[PDB]
RNA sequence: UUCAUCUAGACAGCCGGACGGUGGCCAUGGAAGUCGGAAUCCGCUAAGGAGUGUGUAACAACUCACCGGCCGAAUGAACUA
RNA sequence: GUGAACAGCCUCUAGUUGAUAGAAUAAUGUAGAUAAGGGAAGUCGGCAAAAUAGAUCCGUAACUUCGGGAUAAGGAUUGGC
RNA sequence: GUGAUUUAUGGAUUAACGAGAUUCCCACUGUCCCUAUCUA
RNA sequence: GCAGUCAAGCGUUCAUAGCGACAUUGCUUUUUGAUUCUUCGAUGUCGGCUCUUCCUAUCAUACCGAAGCAGAAUUCGGUAAGCGUUGGAUUGUUCACCCACUAAUAGGGAUACCCUACUGAUGAAUGUUACCGCAAUAGUAAUUGAACUUAGUACGAGAGGAACAGUUCAUUCGGAUAAUUGGUUUUUGCGGCUGUCUGAUCA
């Protein structure tokens, strides 16, 4: 028989941060300009999608087929600083950080943990070190230009630009896949206190990796933890413990849309011709509205709603046809998931119901 | 006359359909059977990659002639639209509403006359004569009720399953108005509508169809310039 | 089974057989036993081991015996082929011996396992196990001799040509150094050697051809020497039994020429010796290698032999050769017709007008497809092939047909609104209907109805 | 198998083919947007500078 | 899956374990089936082998002609009585469980059919598509 | 690969000082057979 | 260790020679040095068997084992522990 | 009151409001329930759970110690004004 | 002694009845595929 | 098994005082597959599951060699344990042996709160508090079938007929997810119902 479990994710404990931390990146290619290797946003809900299908040879070629997607809030993302990393015979070593002369209340509120009692003195000496000349800064920058075979940039989100209310910014580091590390840090230095799209990293007809932390479910025992049957000790004998809130990594994820907040009628295919953003009736379920850019990707990401995720651009040069097919949407369901949704727009609600006692 | 193989199946008229003025084809697998048909006929008439509710089976879910065409309730606006865009407007197109949908299974038709179920509805029985100008008859063959499956017709000739007795053969040749033969296809495959297809200037059959079978269908359908 | 025997993979010698079985039973079954384990287990161990060895032995022997054809009452033809070729008595007694050995295997199995429930100790029971295994080994090394014969016949039986006597065939026979191999290779799809020596064809060689949409097989002879008229070697008896058993026609391939191992007078008397084997065979003789001789000038006594061939009811001379096609296919055709000789509804038109068939002008106007031409219609599978394979190519379903305009043929149908998608709306005169309601709202707007 | 040498090198030649070229053009395509975002924010900064 | 079954099968819900009675939609007069077996089976401990639409079985006839009773023969499922998902987006189901009889090759035993057959089996089996009076 | 078990040369006592204790008795048997 | 060969030319390696009655006897439909059984010799010979393998349906052709040449020092077989 | 009732449910007369409490909902337990599709395949084993169950109309076989079996089986019906 | 009836370690038989023991048919259903949820 | 033959060698030295290597011959229940339904004191307590890991002497899955291998598939053998080995029928009993599927359905071994192990969870001390990161080490997972093409290809006389590549689905396993569908109800949210209590409605 098989074993009622895997063995790879074996120390089934909770992770240490809700930010699932990037561990891998595709290595480099020092011929291109710089391309950001990752991005991050906040998962919001699911929808259903039909899609006409250019899949040569498949049974469903040139047919409509319904599939199911998710959605994530993807505001613009501002850069605040960089770090270098050098190869050793130990591994890698953080040797310098540098920050960007003016920092948001959000990230100042991240590094502090009890905000309002704080004097909010986070970088007041660093901005003073940003002198008339920036001498020490350029000292500790050109160092990295010399050293630091590979380099990362810090980001933070603009979370006030979401329906969510947490007030706090989720830092991260992001690796680059350009060359000319001097050019990398020069590019980033120009990008200091400057923000970046998600259609400026990704596009359609793309595959991604989705790394996040799962929904928690508490201390569920064997019968629902491992799907094991019901009536010294070894470490693979299917004993009860914590489920959920593990980190995971989900790959081979076909994007269909790279949305846009300013673009009205985000739910518009070529077919619908209806001025509706994808935010369906009722708001999202435990998430609010989508008045920003977004992504529509098939399958189902690890997470729960109003949870953060991190994105990576598939980490290698894929080989399957499905990694290269050309997407064409036909219709977005835009109904409320707060019930068995029937109607896309409240004007359609008015139209099919008619006028009512409260209407006049 | 040519034998032809769908993907590994010898039954053609379940996966494709023919008329004198056009031809239909499924999209299962790779684009080789369409090339097979156009190798014989070419651009003399439109040959159209078509589907029915995403199904491969047009050859038995459809019935028509060079004057008009019919499709059952299950087909979709997209396929209907594509049929009119592909085909010239000289030929009719129409979507039918019935209880049952096995149109090519239950219609063996040529350009002037066609046969149908006994229990088929009189509304569509009127409508088919309205759209095709053909004389309609509600009969069976040796008690075998599916008419569009076990018969293949043309204006040159026709064919029926082999179990038909000779009294049935003659009294049906009366109704059908071509010479008939109680014949076979692919070493005795009873299902002749799918085992082969025929119009006034071509026949198509599976690879298993033998040389006596080719000879009798060639004679009865009078297909070469010396028959 | 009739007309082919291929599902007999091999028969190994006795030493290979025992090595294979004993290795299999050392491998599969357990091997580790101590004394301190219990006596139920120690008996069960050796019992399972000997049972598995007998299982392997009989499982081999059933594939041996059932693989073989059991020639008795399969066909007189093939049975006589085996009689001339494969040493019938050796065959039957060998298979009977190994079947007896299978019974011996079962007997020693049942006797030992009848004993072994009373196994008491290792110096008794281990030796009992060795005793049973060596006894069946004694049967195996008793049965060494026939197995090489069985193998060498099995090598030949799979590579036999296959001819069913009940069907139409063409029994073509010619002399040694006659040109029958060249003739057969010209007429038929057949690989037979063309070096002009006597015993070139060694067995019943088959060649296929077509006539009147019928299949026909050509059975060649290795040559015959009937000088005792009772006994001939195993090569010569094969075609003899073929001419005896195969219920079909016979074609005599005559060569009245000096390029033979014997004179021409031997040919006619050989014909006379084989005369009684032409009972219902509808014989047809043909002369070959005739371009060099041109026998119209042939002498009076040899012409008298030619007439003296002709007392039997069915006989027919023809002349052909091995450089021209027309006469050889002619004699082939009428030989097939000799073998044949030995072997729908009406409309009534129920109408006043004729239903003529519709065949438009363009199907006749178009050219029949050329397989190879430098420029021709493209057979768009081959268009697909030169850009991607036959599975990977997406094809535009648009831009392959006629419309009012091909510019917007690639246009996207909207096909959808907020609700009530458009194909239930779509027809012409929709602007006319819009005006037909524009006038209506123009009526009702001014009447104060929408107060 | 996933990790057989035959399927692997047969996939490596194809990866060296169309797929990596699609990605190499995609990265320039997206570098265009990645660089013009700076121009959009900088002309916004010019609207601040005036 | 076996021979005759042109095209592949896409995953559908599974309603028919072994010992599941169903109707016989044929024109031979046979009335019912009792499944014993599946061809195209999965391998797992303690499982009940499942059949579904498009699948091909071995099974008996518990009621029908007596010459065919007390004998085993193949069959194809034609009606599922359980909800499935065609990718062209809809859930659906027929009411009753039914399976028709046919040779191991895929050729239909009887010459005709009563009642609806699913799109899946219709698309799959051409002899079903030729002998069938109905589709869905 | 999966490089297989190595059998010991440890003390592992049966063999060593008690079995050819009996094999000293086997030398006794050698003397007993040498009379013939 | 014991047998053997050896500058009166050791062994390796290259080349040639490797003949008759003979295609020896019946065997055979064909079997000639070798599908095969019996036998198995003599002339010349430096040497050459009624002929180890290659293989033709037969023949045929090729090689060593048997000898001589061209190079020149050691070398081979069996057995032991 | 209910209904066949002294079953069970609710209530008036009368009498307790005693049984260590509080905050939290993680599993698993203990008692109690529901689950599509199939319907005893599972299992030594229809163990347990579940099915009809009340009242009327018709009807209820063989077998018998003729007394029964018999609420046999099995079908229909059941509200309010 | 033995335990109703027909016809004495007691023989053939037997309607009803038994918290007596065994096989099978109907429907019934989480016993199971295949587990899920809710309540004190 | 027993009894010879052949007999490398051994024996104060040795055929013959005597052993003995490997093969061979002796029937051991029947020379023409006709069969024979032979289960002939199974005398022990395990049997049957939940379910983990290990061994290979591999049953398929890998790659290979040779076999009359023309092909398909098979017969053996080699490295190979990475991954897999089923649903039923029958006895208190493991003894005994069938049906069908699948690629195969190989063989083996190993009361319980108490301290330990296992599954999970906090945690002061490192001058503090916080953020981002490195990754010594440890574990590791994917599997198999079928199919369009190649291709009715070469090969074969034909019956037959794979292939490599390109391409799509599916099985068994694992991990996520709640769009949708179906299941679940103390939302006791909304209606409805029987008996009864607050005179009746209402609630």
């Amino acid at each position: 028989a098989p074993r009622h479990g895997h063995l790879g994710f074996l120390p089934r404990k909770r992770a240490a941060s809700i930010r699932a931390r990037v561990k891998a990146f595709p290595k480099d290619d020092r011929s291109k300009p710089v391309a950001l290797t990752s991005f991050l946003g906040y998962k919001a809900g699911m929808t259903t999608i039909v899609r006409d299908l250019d899949r040569p040879g498949s049974k469903f070629h040139k047919r409509e087929v319904v599939e199911a997607v998710t959605v994530v809030d993807t505001p613009p993302v501002v850069v605040v600083g960089v770090v270098g990393y050098v190869e050793t015979p130990r591994g890698l070593r953080s040797l310098t950080t540098v920050w960007a002369e003016h920092l948001s209340d959000e990230v100042k509120r991240r590094f502090y943990k009890n905000w309002y009692k704080s004097k909010k003195k986070a970088f007041t000496k660093y901005s003073a070190k940003y002198a008339q000349d920036g001498a020490g800064i350029e000292r500790e920058l050109a160092r990295i230009k010399k050293y630091a075979s590979v380099v990362r940039v810090l980001v933070h989100t603009q979370i006030r630009k979401t329906p969510l209310a947490q007030k706090k910014a989720h830092l991260a580091e992001i690796q680059l896949n350009g060359g000319s590390i001097s050019e990398k840090v020069d590019w980033a230095r120009e990008h200091f206190e400057k923000t970046v799209a998600v259609d400026s990293v990704f596009e359609q007809n793309e595959m991604i990796d989705a790394i996040a932390v799962t929904k928690g479910h508490g201390f569920e025992g064997v019968t629902h933890r491992w799907g094991t049957k019901k009536l010294h000790v070894m470490w693979s004998v299917a004993r009860a413990g914590q489920r959920g809130y593990h980190s995971r990594t989900s790959i081979n994820h076909k994007i269909y849309r790279v949305g846009k907040g300013d673009d009205e009628a985000n739910g518009a295919t070529s077919f619908d011709r209806t001025k509706k953003t994808i935010t369906p009736m009722g708001g999202f379920v435990h998430y609010g509205e989508i008045k920003n850019d977004f992504i529509m990707v098939k399958g189902c990401i690890p997470g729960n709603r109003k949870r953060i995720v991190t994105l990576r651009k598939s980490l290698y040069t894929n080989t399957s046809r499905k990694a290269l097919e050309e997407v064409s949407l036909k219709w977005i369901d835009t109904a409320s998931k707060f019930g068995k949704g029937r109607f896309q727009t409240p004007a359609e609600k008015h139209a099919f119901m008619g006028t009512l006692k409260k209407d006049l | 006359a040519t034998r032809t193989q769908f993907e590994n199946s010898n039954e053609i008229g379940v996966f494709s359909k023919l008329t004198n003025t056009y031809c239909l084809v499924a999209v299962g697998g790779s684009e080789n059977f369409y090339s097979a048909f156009e190798a014989e006929l070419g651009d003399a008439i439109p040959i159209v990659h078509t589907t029915i509710a995403g199904t491969r089976i047009i050859g038995r879910m459809t019935a028509g002639n060079r004057r008009g065409l019919l499709v059952p309730t299950q087909t979709t606006d997209q396929e209907l639209q594509h049929l009119r865009n592909s085909l010239p407007d000289s030929v009719k197109i129409q979507r039918v509403e019935e209880r049952l949908s096995a149109l090519g299974n239950v219609i063996c038709c040529n350009d002037y006359v066609a046969l149908v179920h006994p229990d088929i509805d009189r509304e569509t029985e009127e409508l088919i004569s309205d759209v095709l100008g053909v004389e309609v008859f509600r009969q069976t063959i040796s008690g075998n009720i599916l008419v569009g499956s076990y018969c293949s017709l043309s204006n040159q000739g026709g064919l029926v399953h082999p179990q038909t007795s000779v009294q049935d053969q003659e009294e049906l040749s009366s109704l059908l108005q071509v010479p008939l033969v109680a014949g076979t296809v692919n070493r005795g495959s009873s299902v002749v509508g799918a085992g082969m297809v025929v119009n006034d200037y071509l026949a198509v059959t599976g690879l298993d169809t033998t040389a006596p079978e080719l000879s009798v269908i060639e004679s009865i359908f009078r297909l070469q310039d010396a028959q | 089974m009739q007309l082919s025997w291929k599902d007999i993979p091999t028969v190994a010698p006795a030493n290979d057989l025992l090595d294979i079985v004993l290795n299999r039973t050392q491998r599969k079954t357990p091997t580790v036993i101590r004394p301190g384990f219990k006596i139920t287990r120690i008996r069960a161990f050796y019992m399972r081991k000997v049972k598995y060895t007998g299982e392997g032995f009989v499982e081999k022997f059933e594939d041996i015996l059932k693989g073989f054809p059991n020639i008795n009452d399969v066909h007189p033809f093939h049975r006589d082929l085996m009689d001339t070729l494969y040493e019938k008595n050796h065959y039957k007694i060998s298979l009977a011996a190994i079947s007896r050995a299978k019974s011996l295997v079962e007997q020693v199995a049942r006797d030992y396992v009848r004993l072994l429930k009373f196994g008491q100790s290792l110096f008794q029971c281990k030796q009992l196990k060795r005793a049973a295994l060596g006894r069946m080994a004694t049967i195996v090394k008793k049965l060494r001799d026939p197995l090489a014969y069985l193998e060498q016949v099995r090598q030949h039986i799979g590579r036999l040509p296959s001819i069913d006597p009940n069907t139409r065939t063409l029994l073509i026979c010619g002399y040694p150094n006659v040109g029958k191999s060249s003739f057969l290779r010209c007429i038929t799809k057949s690989d037979v050697d063309v070096q002009p020596y006597a015993f070139t064809t060694k067995s019943l060689y088959v060649g296929h051809f077509d006539y009147k949409y019928l299949r026909f097989q050509a059975i060649d002879t290795p040559g015959i020497l009937d000088r005792p008229t009772e006994e001939m070697n195993n090569i010569e008896m094969q075609s003899i039994y073929a001419i005896a058993h195969l219920r079909s026609c016979v074609l005599y391939f005559m060569d009245l020429s000096e390029q033979c191992g014997f004179t021409i007078e031997a040919q006619v008397k050989l014909f006379h010796s084989i005369k009684p084997l032409f009972a219902n065979k509808s014989v047809m003789v043909v002369i070959n290698k005739t371009d060099i001789i041109r026998p119209e000038d042939l002498d009076e006594e040899r012409a008298q032999l030619l007439e003296s061939v002709k007392e039997v009811p069915g006989v027919e001379i023809m002349t052909s050769s091995c450089q021209l096609e027309e006469n050889v296919m002619e004699v082939r055709n009428k030989a097939c017709e000799k073998l044949l000789a030995s072997r729908v509804a009406q409309p009534q038109a129920r109408d006043d007008v004729k239903r003529t068939p519709f065949i438009p002008e363009s199907v006749k106007n178009l050219k029949k497809y050329d397989p190879e031409d430098p420029n021709r219609r493209k057979l768009a599978r081959d268009i697909e092939a030169e850009n991607g394979g036959a599975g990977v190519f997406n094809v535009n379903l648009k831009d392959k047909y006629l419309l009012e305009d091909d510019e917007w043929k690639n246009d996207i149908m909207p096909e959808i609104l907020d609700g009530k998608n458009v194909y239930d709306f779509l027809d012409p005169e929709i602007a006319a209907k819009l005006q037909a309601l524009e006038e209506e709202e123009e009526k009702l707007e001014n009447e104060g109805f929408y107060n | 198998s996933l990790r057989a040498s035959s399927h692997l090198n047969a996939k490596s030649v194809k990866r060296r083919g169309v797929f990596q070229k699609a990605v190499d053009a995609r990265e320039q395509r997206i570098s265009d947007k990645l660089k013009e975002d700076l121009l959009k924010q900088k002309l916004e900064d010019l609207k601040k500078k005036e | 899956s076996g021979n005759g079954a042109q095209g592949t099968k896409f995953r559908i819900s599974l309603g028919l374990p072994v010992g599941a009675i169903m109707n016989c939609a044929d024109n031979s007069g046979a009335r019912n089936l009792y499944i014993i077996a599946v061809k195209g089976s999965g391998s797992r401990l303690n499982r009940l082998p499942a059949a579904s639409l498009g699948d091909m079985v071995m099974a008996t006839v518990k009621k029908g002609k007596p010459e065919l009773r007390k004998k085993v023969m193949p069959a194809i499922v034609v009606r599922q009585a359980k909800s499935w998902r065609r990718r062209d987006g809809v859930f659906l189901y027929f009411e009753d469980n039914a399976g028709v009889i046919a040779n191991p090759k895929g050729e239909m035993k009887g010459s005709a059919i009563t009642g609806p057959v699913g799109k899946e089996c219709a698309d799959l089996w051409p002899r079903v598509a030729s002998n069938s009076g109905v589709v869905v | 690969m999966r490089v297989r078990k190595r059998q010991s040369r440890r003390t592992s006592t049966k063999l060593k000082e008690g079995i050819k204790k009996k094999a000293s008795a086997h030398r006794k048997k050698e003397k007993k057979m040498a009379k013939k």
